[PDB]
RNA sequence: UAUACGUUAAGUGGAAAAGGAUGUGGAGUUGCUUAGACAACCAGGAUGUUGGCUUAGAAGCAGCCACCAUUUAAAGAGUGC
RNA sequence: UUGGCACCUCGAUGUCGGCUCAUCGCAUCCUGGGGCUGUAGUCGGUCCCAAGGGUUGGGCUGUUCGCCCAUUAAAGCGGUA
């Protein structure tokens, strides 16, 4: 209970600390491809984590894209992300944000460019 | 398909012959190809993957030896514990832990040397080894 | 069938039900199929 | 009677063993079948098969069974023959241990005194072949004005070897099949005593008055206290020697 | 097959299993025990069956502490015999049991294992039982 | 063919046990639960590793021992086929 | 069934086996209909529903029972003093 409270707290913390973040689906891919992504972002020093939609929303307001499966990628990145996406092509790259400015799909693609 | 095969020994038939007789490819030419690549410590049980496309386009990949193999070469022993945590019978050195870590860093998931070491330490627990 | 008064499930997939006031057991494994009588 | 009986017993076992020895054939067959478990129909009688020297063997089958079933049956028969052979070999080991025990026993009884025969009787009653306290050793003179103790009884010999000396002391016995056990208290005297102990060893041995008997001298620290008096030895040297007279006293 | 070594009288009246037990109504040697809900006589063959059953289920498990002993003997005349002509000869040995009485205990072992073992034993016993634990 | 309140539905009533059961009724305790539970559906369910011993072979699953670490949101050195 | 108890019957309840005559139960031997199978098929095992009908002739023995020969779809178990 308070555990979930702490969780949403640190999520909002790392959120407000970052100034680039991306919001994607994790569905239709094996743990091997997942950990491939994880390793290439480990060497990229780009954080990547997995949370629930409800607590995620609570952290944001502490929007429409927040439903469904949702993992997140902090860069305090989009390059490696879109490269992985072009590779595998079973994903959603649904949203992003930068300096708190909500970034469109095309905009995160442009940062990937 | 995985195969645990010593390097210089290729075509010791009875394990490996069946491993590809279902595939129906040339067992022995493939075996001597495997030796040709694995001109290595004969007895080093290489994990070799093989992938055959339906038209008999076979391609195979040698890989790092197992943790148990490297640790038994380190301790110079034949077998792990028959009852680890009731009878530890083997031991090797933290330097060797570093060595095997740095060896098999390319294959593992753990980007961390120390986390790979923890993985090998769990292996050592499983096979009855202590560390020094 | 396995008619018997000591009717139970055997595996986890065995599913007890009641039918016509009688007790019965269902499973894909027909050897797990039971009934009281 | 008992020793002769045990010898004939193992003769029975050996000549019986020569008629059930089909283990390796079945092992190799199971190996080959598991190697060739993809060319094989269920219903077949035979299998022209190559050994992994590239002979070509024709293994029979059960035309009703699968090759898996057949190969597993070969492994089963290998397992069974292996088991029975292990049993017979254990019985062999038992009988041979007993025979050697009684052979040493008869050596002792040949080179015996009544004082040790009284102990041997109780030893055998303890072994339950029969039915119905510190004096252990006997000694005489030796080289270097020394005393060399011995015991014609297995039990007294063991008592002396264990409780009457240390580990670094030297035990002198036969370097051969069967003989007594004897030594001086902390036997570390000169080569004179080393060669004198060999005479006492060759006197009370499986072949008394045998002029080619080698004696084994070894540190008591390597005296193996593993039937009774099945004492192995290491840290040993050996010297060819011969029997002697009562001057050995 | 338990036995009293020595006894005053090889032949006793049978008795009456009225009321509840005096003592042994609660586990105190062990943790998880079983008690009765009826009254009956119990035999050395029954108790050893139950004992070996639970010990086979447990295979190393802790400690048991049976809480009884078949002190009582019971007679039985030979077969196809008229009445009278003395009391029958002894046959075996018996423990008498009231309800509320603990029979078997367990320690050193988890609750689920204990409950299953005691279930198995109850099915070897004639009477109705309950699973119990220490307070 | 009463009154009121409830129960049972088996013809129980109007024959009987061990034992078995999502039968129903009443009390009671307790875990989880709209910061979203149970079920269902979608997806994942991995790496050292085929944990090691034993075994001809035992590769999560004949059996003995252990049952750790990594990616980790999580995946058991493994629940059943 | 072997039995236990002595309740009717000692001013009489005739007792084994066999013949004739059948009759009832079903815990079914066959026939019928099914489930499961370590049920390939043919044959089977086991269990369930079913008592409609049928359920052999001889040798030995007083015999019942039983063994044997040859058949049969099968050669049922019992109650009725």
């Amino acid at each position: 209970i308070e555990t979930k409270k702490v969780v949403v707290e640190e999520i909002a913390s790392k959120l407000k600390e970052s100034k680039s973040t991306i919001i994607v689906d994790y569905r239709g891919l094996n743990v091997s491809e997942v950990t491939e992504l994880r390793k290439q972002l480990r060497e990229a020093n780009v954080e990547f984590k997995v949370y629930k939609n409800t607590m995620t929303r609570r952290a944001v307001e502490q929007n429409d894209f927040l439903t469904g499966p949702n993992a997140i990628a902090f860069s305090t990145p989009a390059k490696v992300l879109n490269d992985f996406a072009k590779n595998h092509e079973a994903l959603e790259i649904k949203a992003g944000v930068i300096e708190g400015k909500v970034s469109t799909v095309e905009e995160v693609k442009a940062l990937a460019e | 398909v995985k195969l645990q095969i010593p390097a210089g020994k290729a075509n010791p038939a009875p394990p490996v012959g069946p491993a590809l007789g279902q595939a129906g490819v040339n067992i022995m030419g493939f075996c001597k190809e495997f030796n040709a690549r694995t001109a290595d410590q004969a007895g080093l049980i290489i994990p070799v993957e093989i992938s055959v496309y339906e038209d008999r386009s076979f391609t195979f990949i040698t890989k790092t030896p197992p943790a148990a193999v490297l640790l038994k070469k380190a301790a110079g022993i034949e077998s792990g514990s028959g009852e680890p945590n009731r009878n530890k019978v083997a031991t090797v050195k933290r330097d060797k832990v570093r060595e095997i870590a740095e060896t098999k860093m390319p294959d593992l998931n753990a980007a961390d040397v120390e986390a790979a070491m923890r993985m090998v330490e769990g292996t050592a627990r499983s096979m009855g080894i202590v560390i020094e | 069938m396995k008619v018997r008064p000591s009717v139970k499930p055997i595996c986890e997939k065995c599913k007890v039900i009641r039918r016509k006031g009688k007790v019965m057991v269902i499973c894909e494994n027909p050897k797990h199929k039971q009934k009281q009588g | 009677n008992e020793r002769k009986k045990n010898a004939n017993k193992i003769k029975k076992l050996e000549k019986t063993l020569e008629y059930s020895e089909n283990a390796k054939e079945f092992q190799l067959y199971g190996e080959l079948l598991t190697a060739n478990l993809y060319m094989l129909k269920k219903g077949d009688k035979q299998a022209e098969v190559i050994n992994y020297e590239s002979p070509t063997i024709t293994i029979p089958l059960n035309p009703n069974k699968t090759p898996s079933e057949n190969a597993q049956a070969y492994f089963t028969k290998y397992q069974k023959a292996k088991n029975s052979v292990a049993v017979v070999e254990e019985q062999i080991r038992l009988a041979q241990e007993e025979i050697e025990y009684f052979d040493q026993l008869i050596q002792q009884l040949s080179s015996a005194s009544p004082r040790d025969i009284s102990e041997i009787r109780e030893e055998l009653v303890e072994g339950k072949y029969l039915r119905p306290h510190n004096p252990v050793l006997e000694t005489y003179e030796s080289t270097s004005g020394l005393t060399i103790l011995v015991g014609k009884n297995n039990r007294q010999n063991e008592y002396l070897t264990t409780r009457v000396a240390a580990r670094d002391d030297i035990w002198l016995h036969t370097k051969d099949i069967p003989g007594s056990h004897v030594v001086i208290r902390s036997s570390e005297p000169d080569e004179q005593t080393i060669m004198e102990a060999a005479t006492i060893a060759a006197y009370f041995s499986k072949a008394k008055d045998s002029s080619s008997v080698p004696v084994d001298y070894t540190k008591i620290r390597h005296v193996k206290k593993p039937k009774p008096g099945f004492v192995t030895y290491d840290s040993q040297h050996t010297v060819f020697v011969t029997p002697d007279a009562d001057t050995v006293i | 097959m338990l036995l009293p070594k020595r006894v005053k009288y090889r032949r006793e009246h049978r008795g009456k299993m009225r009321g509840r037990a005096k003592g042994g109504t609660e586990v105190h040697f062990g943790e998880f025990g079983i008690q009765a809900l009826e009254a009956s006589w119990i035999t050395n063959r029954q108790i050893e069956a139950a004992r070996i059953a639970m010990t086979r289920y447990m295979k190393r498990g802790g400690k048991v502490w049976i809480k009884i002993f078949p002190s009582k003997p019971y007679t039985a005349k030979p077969l196809e015999v008229r009445m009278g002509s003395g009391k029958g000869a002894p046959e075996g040995w018996v423990a008498v049991v009231k309800p509320g009485k603990v029979l078997f205990e367990i320690s050193g072992v988890s609750e689920e294992v204990a409950r299953e073992a005691l279930r198995l034993a109850s099915h070897k016993l004639p009477i109705k039982t309950k699973f119990v634990k220490r307070e």
